[PDB]
């Protein structure tokens, strides 16, 4: 009994550290690494992915809630939080001459009533511009300003109801993320196609390439000196000494080569043809170009290549000539653009546009990382909101509508299992109270509110957060993924389920 | 967690009063508030002088002394049958069995060892007369106490009891008295009718008929009501008129307050011996060095009272006998008074050995012996003792917990085996290992043999047949050491906490 | 009985206290501490014996006797 | 979860009874059951195995004497 | 500052104190007097007179809960139970913020439906015999052997018959228990009529007498002249012989105004006049009235003669004088008891006979105290009863019946004053749950089944000990008072309130 008590202090211990970030009215918490550079993150899976926690359980319960909640996108703060109730309920009778495995089982009904609870209660709406603001805002809110996830919702909301013309469940293959600093953070918007981090020496470019016709391969403007003759320092190296120099030529037969190209694709030198170089390439040659309507770009990233194949065709290669016109693309307009001091070209407009990516403009590194979380959740929020049919209200409405459910089903549950339905239904209702608590409104007051709310009425009644009063959530716009709480309600079952279990401390 | 302390509490005492019992029991010191050092066997003063301060210890103690003035035998049956019940008790709360559900299971098996044993008896009490058949019975309670030397007590306890054992169906506790005048030699010692004391003052008996008592532990006086007589010991001429007067006054009393019954004065403090020689010739003998316990028996025994301070006798305490006369028992001069049931209903021993704490081993021996004849007077049947009834009860116990269903029967199994402790606790003073001897007394006990135990004769652990052995014991005597052992038991096991309260 | 076989009969108590939650279809999960910081979970006695620090020689033949076992069968 | 002693006692107050020695608890409910109504079975084999390794075990090791 | 939360930890250490002494299968406990004596007892009045309280507010729970019981004394260890429940849930609910008097105004609430719902629990019937029986058993077998329990209640409940004409309580006057010590218990029944202190005794008196006649003297052989009774005047000579005057005189004179009364009343003796004489007496009247018609009697205190003066009519006159014939009192059966050691005389079918007394003898010192104890907490326990009609089941039946009204309750409560009669019917749950530790049951299952028992059905079911099973405890026999239980709510709720107000614990 001592290290299920152990266990149980360790959990609840790391249960009150999590208690206060749910919500979008709940303080954060930052974290300092032994270089000393700061992380601002009201997010739970990265928190306890980068957290530094002194106990073991706590180790184990972290390490398994995120790794089974990345599957169900963001949930693991809630879900660290009812266990830690639900544990605390557990005790509250493990104290009592209850073993383990009654309340377990009392738990398994709780959750075979509640997912069949959520089922009639989870609300079938057809998906929406609105909803789906809806259901970003309340993804957002939770890690960012409440002006500032305002400012997100739109482009994370637009992005998604670009990809949804595939009908199919397909994420990540697009949609990636583009970072940079900036002096003013308002700014921070969807790019449909993709953003190239640089631009080239290109004096005075034709920047607004709109008939441009795209080819992705390595055009070798600045070839790398050859060095390797025979080998490392011998008295063969004389050869080295001169063989490095006369690559001059490579780099204006590479050019004319991209100017045949050029012809062939467009039979003259007006419209602008796009490619693009790994590595740097020179000014000079880039004066003629820009004067060819060529326009080759350098240091360019590795994902990124594949990435502009997908999105408006051609292909991506090392070794280069005047490749047959066999896959060119044509984007239709190329948005150089810059601002600060950096150039960022955009590509937009693609040819039949497959990816988008979304440019989030974070001042810092410590802003522009909370603004990556919360871009990333919001977005796998809403992609599991169009992955299901339905979308459930939370602010604690189901969560108080399945604790009465449970309540009611008290009877209904044979045996000494009553115990179990029963704190299990305190666990859900630690969420509007620990909702409240985080806003401040005296949260046992707010619990009975919005219980006394739902009881006399039936209908599905939440916490509006920023008053305490019991309002719809379906009105109030408060919606929750029904795919992430079911998880959700997994997870919770399973670890408590494993935490009631263990029994003894084994020093190996 | 107060529960555990009290069972090991009693445990303690037990098995601290245990090693003195069966007949080979192991003696120990005892050093009261006199601080006199003696060495003992018997339960009963073991337990009186060791201050059992734990309260548990407190009420299996006092439950032993109200076992022993109800009935002689079994005081320390009841300590090691008690301690046996709570070590097994205890082992049931550690397999994890309640408080109530023992002491329930306790209770009903008392009641089915109350209800079979009636049944476990094999021979009742003949007549009381024919001194050997009640030396046969008291066998086994005289050899309890004393070992080695047992036939003669048995005779000399069973010669006293008979000689005062009246035709009617009762007979009296308060019956035997003991004498302990040392000397040489335990054969030497008999019994007279009436009582008799140690030594005296020098006399010669005219009281051998009619005799009558008086009581004094204040000034000689004894004076009739009718007159002022007083010696005042303040000068010695007057102090010889004086005695030369309360002389005269004790002759008016044998004349005259022998109607209302003094003839002989009891007297506390010591007199002058030319005043004893004044009594001499006078014809009025005397007592002297008698314990306050003495003059009280003395007196109860002839109906008298001893007198505090000076008092004019009256007939609320006057005393009645038949004859005082006197015999060189053990060529020691002791006095006798003799009845012929006027009042009489007293025999009494003398006691003869070289030392006070043989004095007392025998002394505590002989109130054994009389207990025993008190139950069997009383209930003439008796049980085959020494091992044998408590494994029969134990064999009949266990067959009943298999015999119940469910719970209740951890607590019938382990009241078997306390019943089961009882030839353990003969084994560890007999010299012989408990484990061997209780299995081969169970195998040839389950066989239905039903009267053989731990025979102690025997170096090598083996059992005998205790009915022709002579071993055996009264029936309400470990009816009532059972019954009082389980109460105690029960009522300790009920006590979850010790609390103190002002 | 001598103190050896005591210890003997010690060290069988606590492995076998150790083990006896892991028996039947609603066995305990049981908590492994390696020094290291993790935590590896187990429903079933072998798996927790064949990594269990066991320092009592009486333990450590106990251990041995249940490899003799578990090879066999 | 059930009740360790008392069910247990039941159990054995049961099995004093001739044909019940099919008849024992039930893991997955913590109640007894006639364990031929379940179709929960066990091999011969392994049981005998079981006991014989056990016994042998606790032989072996309650004679040990342990010296360097 | 939760300096409440001391008080609470004194609440649970006096409660784990009373705990495990209730119902017949419970425990009983031992109280060492500083003196070194036994003294062993069940009942939580004496209890709480264990001075060794060990801590203060625990020593003002005892004495409000014993001032608070002395009223029936019926309920007064449950109440120790259910004020440590409602401070164990206060606890649990104070450990989230919230305030200690929304919670005592929600036990006030749930106290005022407690009461209106036992008001419908009770039964209410003419008390015949064997419902009498059947309550004086359940009450007095909660403090005694099982075994002895039975032997004791039939003389209560005939006690209690022997007073059914007039509605007036409990009085010691016509029940007054007295013991003696005795090798065994041997039908302590009660003796109709009076019993005395003690009693004279000499071979020629009789042994019964009828139709006697009784007075009272308080000086008939020691003073002279005068209404003193004092010490002699050994200082004063010339007040010292009517000193020895005073025996011969009044022996001569109140001795034949003895036998003038008794001649001239019964025709010569023939009614046997007895007299009451409260100390010794020379032996010339005890040794010759013997025969001379009077039965003299020795040793008696003066309660008893108060209580023979309610008992026999006239009056205990303590001037010996037969002033007038007519104010004798009177006895219709008379028996001069010898058992054990000593004697005591018994009166019967006296004027006025309702008077009885109980011959509560056993066992020396302690099991005679708490039989004592004992049998005055059964007698005030069937005056309860005959009081007023109603009975109520007890065994936890009333417990549970009003745990699950105040469950229904719940909803129908505003604010947090739910949370307040929740905590109120979780304590209650106590009563069940004390009674089935004490056998040594699961405890966790047997108060789930008794409340699955009571939710299917309306059956008014408590817990058996024998077997822990539910089953309806009003054809068991196991009944309770109604006025105990009343009480109970009501010093319950408020000691609760009062305990649990406290803040800020400072020293005087
Ligand atoms: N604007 C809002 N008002 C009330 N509740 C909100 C709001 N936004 C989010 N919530 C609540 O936040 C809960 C989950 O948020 P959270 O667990 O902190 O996100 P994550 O698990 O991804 O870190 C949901 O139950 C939801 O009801
Ligand atoms: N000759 C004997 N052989 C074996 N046991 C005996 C013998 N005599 C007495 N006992 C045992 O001793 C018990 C009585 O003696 P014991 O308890 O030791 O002292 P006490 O009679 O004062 O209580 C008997 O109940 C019996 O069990
Ligand atoms: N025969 C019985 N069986 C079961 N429960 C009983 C029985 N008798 C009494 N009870 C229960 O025990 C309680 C009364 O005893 P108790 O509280 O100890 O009285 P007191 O306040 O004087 O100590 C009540 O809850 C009653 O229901």
């Amino acid at each position: 009994q001592a290290a299920l008590a152990v266990n149980i202090s360790a959990a609840r211990g790391l249960q009150d550290v999590l208690r206060t970030n749910l919500g979008p009215k709940g303080t954060m918490k930052m974290l300092v690494s032994g270089a000393g550079d700061i992380k601002l993150t009201k997010d739970g899976n990265v928190l306890l992915h980068e957290m530094q926690i002194q106990h073991p359980t706590a180790s184990l319960i972290a390490k398994v809630a995120t790794a089974q909640d990345d599957i169900t996108g963001d949930g693991t703060t809630s879900n660290v939080l009812i266990i830690g109730e639900l544990l605390k309920q557990a005790d509250l009778y493990i104290s009592e001459g209850l073993h383990p495995r009654i309340i377990t089982e009392g738990f398994e009904a709780a959750k075979e009533k509640a997912l069949q609870f959520l089922e009639e209660v989870k609300v079938s709406r057809e998906m929406d511009r609105e909803t789906l603001i809806d259901v970003a805002r309340t993804s957002l809110r939770t890690k960012v300003h409440a002006e500032l996830a305002d400012v997100l919702t739109e482009a994370v909301v637009d992005s998604i109801l670009a990809i949804k013309k595939q009908d199919e469940p397909i994420d990540l293959f697009m949609i990636e993320i583009m970072e940079m600093k900036h002096k003013s953070e308002t700014d921070t918007s969807l790019i449909r196609g993709l953003v190239l981090d640089h631009g080239a020496r290109h004096p005075d470019m034709k920047k607004r390439v709109e008939d441009a016709y795209i080819l992705t391969c390595n055009v070798s403007l600045e070839y790398e000196k050859t060095e390797v003759n025979s080998g490392f320092f011998y008295k063969s190296a004389e050869e080295r000494e001169k063989l490095v120099k006369a690559e001059r030529k490579f780099i204006e037969d590479r050019v004319k080569k991209i100017i045949e190209l050029k012809r062939k694709v467009c039979g003259d030198s007006d419209k602008g043809f796009v490619v693009i170089n790994q590595k740097g390439i020179d000014p000079f040659s880039l004066d003629a170009l820009s004067k060819e309507g060529i326009v080759a770009l350098r240091r360019a990233k590795r994902r990124n290549m594949e990435r502009l194949t997908l999105a408006c065709g051609g292909v991506a290669l090392n070794s280069f000539d005047d490749l047959s016109p066999d896959c060119l693309g044509h984007a239709g307009l190329v948005y150089e653009y810059t601002l600060g001091e950096e150039k960022f070209t955009f590509i937009e407009k693609c040819n039949n546009p497959r990816s988008v990516t979304l440019l989030i403009k974070g001042p810092n590194k410590h802003t522009l990382t909370q603004i990556k979380d919360a871009v990333r959740d919001g977005l796998r929020a809403v992609k599991n909101a169009i992955d299901d049919g339905c979308v459930v209200p939370g602010a604690g409405a189901v969560e108080v509508a399945m604790a009465e459910a449970l309540i009611k089903h008290k009877p209904s549950v044979k045996g000494r299992a009553q115990l179990g339905v029963q704190a299990f239904a305190d666990a859900l209702l630690i969420i509007p109270k620990v909702l409240a608590q985080n806003s401040g409104f005296d949260l046992q007051e707010t619990l009975v509110k919005i219980q006394a709310e739902h009881s006399e009425s039936g209908q599905l009644v939440g916490v509006d957060l920023n008053t305490g009063e019991p309002m719809v959530a379906a009105e109030v716009g408060v919606w929750d993924n029904y795919c992430v709480k079911k998880q959700l309600l997994h997870s919770c079952t399973v670890i408590a389920t494993n935490i009631l279990l263990v029994d003894e401390i084994m020093r190996a | 967690e107060a529960v555990y302390r009290n069972i090991q509490a009693c445990k303690e005492l037990a098995q601290t009063t245990r090693t003195a019992y069966g007949p080979n029991g192991m003696n120990k010191m005892v050093i009261n508030h006199l601080e006199k050092l003696f060495v003992t066997n018997d339960a009963a003063t073991i337990l009186r002088e060791l201050e059992v301060q734990h309260p548990a210890a407190k009420m299996i103690v006092m439950a032993s002394h109200m076992q022993e003035q109800e009935v002689g035998d079994g005081t320390n049956f009841v300590l090691v049958f008690a301690g046996a019940l709570l070590e097994l008790a205890e082992e049931l709360l550690r397999i994890g069995l309640s408080v109530s559900e023992v002491i329930e299971g306790y209770e009903i098996a008392c009641r089915k060892a109350h209800e079979i044993l009636p049944n476990l008896v094999c021979c009742s009490a003949k007549n009381l007369r024919d001194i050997d058949e009640v030396s046969s019975l008291l066998r086994t309670s005289i050899m309890s106490k004393q070992y080695g030397n047992e036939v003669f007590l048995a005779k000399l306890i069973a010669q006293a009891c008979v000689s005062i054992f009246p035709d009617s169906g009762h007979f009296n506790v308060d019956n035997i008295r003991v004498c302990k005048i040392l000397g040489s030699g335990i054969s030497s010692s008999s019994v007279l009718h009436g009582m008799v004391f140690k030594k005296e003052t020098e006399g010669d008996v005219t009281s051998v008929k009619d005799a009558k008592i008086a009581v004094y532990s204040c000034p000689f006086d004894g004076m009739i009501t009718e007159t002022k007589g007083t010696v005042l010991i303040k000068t010695a001429e007057e102090l010889m008129n004086f005695s030369k007067g309360e002389e005269n006054l004790m002759d008016a009393q044998v004349k005259a307050i022998a109607d209302t019954g003094a003839n002989v004065v009891v007297t506390g403090g010591k007199v002058a011996d030319m005043a004893l020689h004044y009594a001499n010739k006078y014809n009025i003998m005397l007592v002297r060095l008698n314990s306050k316990w003495d003059l009280r028996r003395l007196c109860k025994t002839v109906g008298a009272t001893a007198l505090p301070r000076l008092t004019p006798p009256v007939l609320e305490e006057m005393g009645h006998c038949d004859s005082v006369y006197l015999s060189e028992v053990g060529d020691t001069q002791v006095v006798v008074f003799k009845h012929e049931k006027e009042d009489g209903a007293i025999s009494t021993i003398v006691l003869r050995g070289s030392t006070d704490n043989l004095m007392d081993d025998i002394e505590r021996a002989v109130d054994d012996g009389v207990n025993t004849f008190k139950v069997l007077t009383r209930d003439k049947r008796l049980v085959p003792g020494g091992g044998a009834t408590e494994i029969e009860l134990a064999k009949q116990i266990t067959s009943y917990g298999e015999t119940c269903p469910g719970l209740e029967q951890y607590a019938i199994k382990k009241f078997a085996e306390a019943f089961e402790a009882i030839p353990r606790a003969l084994a560890e003073n007999s010299g012989v290992k408990a484990n061997e001897v209780i299995s081969k007394l169970y195998a040839v006990h389950q066989e239905g043999n039903k009267n053989v135990g731990l025979d102690i004769e025997a170096e090598v652990p083996a059992v005998k047949d205790m009915l022709e052995a002579g071993i055996l014991d009264t029936y309400l005597g470990k009816y009532w050491a059972i019954k009082l052992a389980t109460n105690a038991a029960v009522t300790v096991l009920r006590v979850d906490q010790i609390i103190m309260a002002k | 009985g001598r103190k050896v076989q005591s210890g003997n009969i010690n060290a069988a108590k606590t492995i076998a206290d150790i083990i006896r939650t892991c028996l039947g279809p609603k066995s305990m999960m049981k908590m492994l501490l390696d020094p290291m910081g993790g935590i590896v979970m187990t429903n079933d006695g072998n798996a927790i014996l064949r990594e269990i620090q066991v320092q009592h020689p009486a333990a450590k033949s106990m251990i041995e006797i249940s490899r003799t076992q578990d090879e066999e069968v | 979860g059930a009740s360790t002693i008392r069910l247990l006692t039941s159990l054995r107050a049961k099995h004093t009874q001739e044909n019940c020695e099919t008849w024992g608890v039930n893991g997955e409910t913590g109640t007894l059951v006639d364990m031929k109504e379940l179709g929960i079975w066990e091999p011969l084999a392994v049981k005998l195995q079981t006991y014989k390794t056990a016994v042998e075990t606790a032989v072996l090791l309650l004679r040990i004497d342990d010296i360097v």
